[PDB]
């Protein structure tokens, strides 16, 4: 079966770096994208970014100085990598896959919170 | 950069009646959108693609229209399942910004 | 018998000419040339 | 009289024997032929003929975007798009030389796929139209795909790609109708170095996929079609 | 010197230039010609009003959005109403003729979009009823305007479904029939040459039409970012080597 | 005839798979144009996709059933079915007009062999020997209204007689009107608001009239006619896009509101193979 399966640190303290493993199974990284997406608690769904099958990445126009995305085709992991957490980087992360060009399969996602 | 426009924010209805989402976007999609909804505590679930085609295990109430900048997700005739959350979210051209969303609770 | 109708299939034509099918242009297009100038 | 046996199968009325039977309207004279242009003598002339591919059928209705390959810009090394090479079948189904394939049970000869590229003139890109021959899976990372018989199209001025598909079997014929044995592998396309979008252009660009047959083409052992079915008689 | 691109097509009194073609498709291999006595049947003497009709007429321009679906123009319907040739069309019984088509779609290196400009002979229009149901001659008749397949069934009307050719067969499969592309990267114009394909020498111009002229988008029209969402898409057809038989009163069609 | 040449490697400005498909030219790229190839030989005539054999052989064009009963009373013989006729026509059955309707205009002598097969469902005792007459009726020509009137004489009419569980078999000639039949036809009869689109009498072939020779028996015989036609002499015109929709109705191109896709869909992605 395909499922996506996040794993968070789920406490961050802000200028610290947040790191987020997206272990896959069922499919190859080689051969599908993963994309990203966050929602705080209350507000709508936002696209964080995307790394494609092959290794190119795109992110948000906003958080992309902020941001990084990489892959391991041999752990079959996807890592969310965001720097310098302000306390508008508080939600819920989720993971997905490239499907007829678009997102689905979701995990159940890690819950992120940041404060002092 | 593209930017979804989602109206209304909430919708109060009946078990029966008939909803209508509408997603305006700011430049032409080519109807390269998906429907996702999601429940309270639960991760969305993708419904619609291409903006017209119903996804695998998606009843027939839902019917995605619409092409060019203006798209519609129409429930007909709702059931116990459908309310929750409803987001716009456009895959032309990255970033693959989603819409505000759309409420559906009970009248 | 004494009619056209009467007789049996014709048979093989071996005409076989897909160029007014394939290449129904009006310049000349050889293969390998650039197609346009 | 001329004393006579007479053999097996006499009465029988076999609809593919072609032998004279008496006119039932003698001293007939039919209309004078004039000429009409595109006369069809044989249906090996019109499947050279390249007609479009649906190979983007991946919607739940019939359209026209199901003719249409998407290209995306910042991609590299990644797939376009596969299939395999059943003829009678999948994206060839409604071809003409699908159509046409499904009235015959055995083909030979080479395939003619054409790729055109239909985005904006100050754009680019470098792909790899690969065919693997049978007896490998469909490749799965370019790599595995640029083994086999494969072409570099870089695009430009000449808009059209045409990669031939040759005839890589041992056995002389293949079934039209879907057979592992005469399975005649797979088709794919890759981006080779990526697609580059000029400045105020964004989103996808298209190819429109082509399929035709080489003249070394053959065709064989007519049967009947399940494309066209009916339950009653039609009227008027 | 010699070039594909850059070319001029005189009939009559009309030019047409084009520095961005893809070399003119004659439907067939076969150029128009007149009709020779040995096919001939009608034994009237006829009219060849030759630099009168055979120029070229151009029709109103359509509009391609990002949502068109495409166009239908028939002949010899289209032409009913251009000058000379519309007149003696309804004035004659009988009348054979081959064309010119030219179609016109120009843009930037900076759009993109891919036009089908097919000619099929012996369109014959599925109606959107299904069954049995006719279509009726003001809709197989539309003129200069001719059939718009992105507006809404009539009564009466064709069906005006795209991909399946108004006629229940794929799109993909027009392609058998003589065509070119009008790709914006590639060209900006599609030229057919069309000789008289009928299965008769000479026919009745305004109870049939021979064939239909079809300009599809296949690839949809995309502008660059903050342009004009539009292209106009400009069809110019010339008769040629145009007979007529059978002078008599004017014919009155629904109109 | 040679299937491929030999061919090695090529570093050339000659690149025959370039070209440009908007000039709806398809060009004659071989696969000697991009891999390196050996000699073949075809071995290969393509006989059996001339449009003589692709057309040329019986496909069965249309079934009627008539009855062998007792007619005193029976105001209408042809409600009856004492009789029955057909407008000849190759596009009732949807196998034949397919392959005919990849043409647009055909020209063909035509075979017709008629079966007839009985049947008798309802407390009969005995073997029916039974004669069918088939009448070809042309345009003009009286139609029966009875089983047993004067039309039935057949003084000009062509008309054959043959037992019922044995078969008939003539040909006739190209009677169209036209060098070739219209499959298809854009257009009128003539120039009318109301008047029938595409059925045209340009793929006209004549009617065929069909009755039991025989008076009656004690019970009720049904035969079922089984009319063959098989093309020839053919001649083809104007290949067309083939036909991908159901067929509603003989003499035109309408398919049904409501249609199931006739593009398969994908298990997968574009990707998928």
């Amino acid at each position: 079966a395909v499922q996506l399966a996040e794993s968070g640190p789920a406490l961050v303290a802000p200028s610290q770096a947040l790191s987020i493993t997206c272990t896959v199974a069922g499919f190859s990284l080689t051969a599908y994208g993963v994309a990203w997406v966050r929602q705080p608690p209350g507000a709508g769904l936002e696209w964080l970014g995307a790394i494609w099958a092959a290794g190119a990445t795109d992110y948000n126009a906003a958080l992309k100085s902020r941001a990084s995305i990489a892959k391991d085709n041999s752990k079959s992991q996807v890592f969310l990598a965001m720097a310098s957490l302000a306390t508008a980087d508080t939600a819920a992360y989720y993971c997905a896959r490239e499907w007829d060009a678009y997102g689905d399969y979701w995990g159940q996602g890690t819950t992120v919170t940041v404060s002092a | 950069d593209i930017v979804l426009t989602q109206s209304p924010a909430a919708l109060s209805a009946a078990a029966g009646a008939t909803v209508a989402a509408t997603c305006r976007a700011s430049g032409n999609i080519h109807n390269a959108l998906a429907w996702y909804q999601q429940k309270a505590g639960k991760s969305p679930q993708l419904l619609v693609y291409a903006a017209a085609a119903l996804a695998a295990g998606v009843p027939s109430r839902f019917s995605g229209s619409g092409s060019g900048t203006a798209y519609a997700l129409a429930i007909n005739s709702l059931a116990a399942d459908d309310f929750g959350a409803y987001y716009c979210q456009h895959f032309w051209s990255t970033p693959y910004t989603f819409g505000g969303g759309t409420k559906l609770e009970i009248k | 018998y004494k009619d056209a109708a009467s007789t049996s299939s014709a048979g093989q034509s071996l005409s076989m000419d897909p160029s007014k099918f394939t290449e129904p242009v009006k310049d000349l297009m050889l293969k390998g040339a650039p197609a346009l100038n | 009289g001329l004393p006579t046996t007479t053999l097996p199968g006499s009465g029988q009325f076999l609809t593919t024997d072609d032998r004279q039977s008496p006119s039932a309207l003698p001293n007939y004279e039919p209309t004078p032929r004039i000429h009409i242009p595109g006369k069809v003598h044989n249906l090996l002339e019109i499947i050279q003929v390249d007609t479009l591919i649906p190979m983007n059928n991946t919607h739940t209705k019939d359209e026209v975007n199901s003719y249409l390959i998407p290209l995306n810009a910042n991609r590299q090394n990644e797939q376009v798009f596969g299939t395999n090479l059943f003829i009678g079948d999948g994206v060839f189904k409604t071809t003409l030389l699908g159509e046409i394939v499904q009235y015959y049970t055995h083909w030979s000869g080479s395939l003619r796929f054409s790729l055109m590229y239909t985005g904006p003139a100050l754009s680019s890109a470098k792909l790899i139209l690969a065919y693997t021959p049978p007896g490998a899976r469909g490749p799965q990372d370019r790599r595995e795909a640029m083994l086999g018989t494969h072409v570099v199209w870089d695009i430009g001025l000449q808009s059209t790609i045409v990669m031939t598909i040759p005839w890589t079997s041992g056995v002389q014929f293949r079934y039209t109708d879907p057979d592992t044995y005469t399975s005649a592998g797979f088709l794919s396309c890759w981006y080779q170095t990526s697609l580059i979008l000029p400045p105020e252009t964004t989103g996808q660009v298209y190819l429109l996929s082509f399929i035709s047959a080489c003249p070394d083409f053959k065709l064989r052992l007519m049967k009947d079609t399940q494309t066209i079915s009916q339950t009653v008689a039609l009227t008027e | 010197g010699y070039s594909d691109r850059v070319q001029q097509i005189t009939l009559g009194n009309s030019t047409i230039t084009t520095q961005e073609a893809a070399n003119a498709v004659v439907c067939y291999a076969e150029w128009p010609e007149y009709l020779p006595d040995v096919d001939a049947s009608d034994v009237n003497k006829t009219s060849k009003p030759d630099t009168s009709v055979c120029r070229f007429y151009t029709l109103d321009s359509k509009t391609w959005t990002t949502g068109s679906k495409g166009w239908c123009w028939k002949l010899p319907d289209a032409l009913k109403d251009m000058g000379v040739f519309g007149q003696n069309m309804f004035f004659h019984s009988l009348g054979r003729s081959g064309y010119t088509v030219h179609v016109q779609c120009n843009a930037t290196k900076f759009h993109s979009g891919c036009l089908l400009v097919v000619v099929i002979p012996e369109h014959q229009l599925a109606s959107h009823e299904g069954g049995n149901v006719s279509v009726k001659y003001t809709f197989t008749h539309p003129g200069e305007r001719g059939i718009d397949l992105s507006s809404a069934n009539e009564v009466g009307g064709p069906v005006k479904d795209v991909i399946y050719n108004m006629n229940g067969t794929l799109l993909g499969n027009l392609l058998i029939f003589p065509h070119q592309f009008i790709n914006l990267r590639t060209n900006n114009t599609a030229t057919i040459v069309i000789p008289y394909i009928n299965s008769v020498p000479i026919d009745s111009m305004t109870r049939h039409n021979n064939v239909s002229l079809m300009v599809i988008p296949i690839a949809p029209l995309t502008v660059p970012t903050g342009a004009t969402p539009s292209l106009p898409i400009t069809v110019t057809i010339a008769p040629m080597c145009t007979e007529f038989s059978g002078i008599r009163s004017k014919s009155i069609v629904p109109q | 005839t040679v299937a491929s040449i030999s061919s090695g490697p090529k570093h050339t400005q000659k690149v025959p798979i370039l070209t440009a498909n908007e000039t709806g030219a398809t060009m004659p790229v071989l696969p000697s144009d991009s891999i390196e190839t050996r000699t073949t030989y075809m071995h290969f005539n393509g006989s059996e996709t001339d449009v003589e054999c692709f057309l040329g052989r019986a496909a069965c064009v249309h079934v009627t059933e008539i009855q062998n009963k007792d007619a005193t009373g029976i105001d209408n013989h042809r409600e009856a079915k004492l009789f029955n006729d057909w407008k000849i026509n190759l596009s009732s059955l949807v196998q034949l007009r397919k392959k005919l309707e990849l043409f647009t205009y055909v020209r063909f002598d035509s075979e017709y062999t008629i079966l007839a097969t009985a049947s008798q469902p309802d407390s009969a005792n005995y073997s029916s020997n039974l004669v069918v007459q088939a009448m070809y009726v042309p345009p003009g020509a009286p139609n029966p209204k009875e089983w047993d009137d004067y039309t039935w004489q057949s003084a000009s009419n062509p008309s054959v007689f043959f037992k019922v569980g044995d078969t008939s078999r003539f040909s006739v000639p190209y009677v169209g009107l036209a060098s070739a039949y219209n499959c298809f036809y854009d257009g009128y009869s003539h120039d009318d608001a109301e008047t029938q689109y595409g059925i045209t009498v340009l793929n006209h072939m004549g009617s065929m009239a069909f009755r039991i020779v025989n008076e009656h028996d004690e019970h009720k015989t049904l035969v079922k006619i089984r009319v063959y036609h098989r093309a020839k002499h053919v001649e083809a015109w104007i290949p067309r896009a083939p036909r991908a929709l159901p067929y509603t109705s003989i003499g035109r191109t309408n398919y049904p509101k409501n249609t199931e896709p006739v593009i398969k869909k994908r298990k997968g992605d574009i990707k998928s193979y």
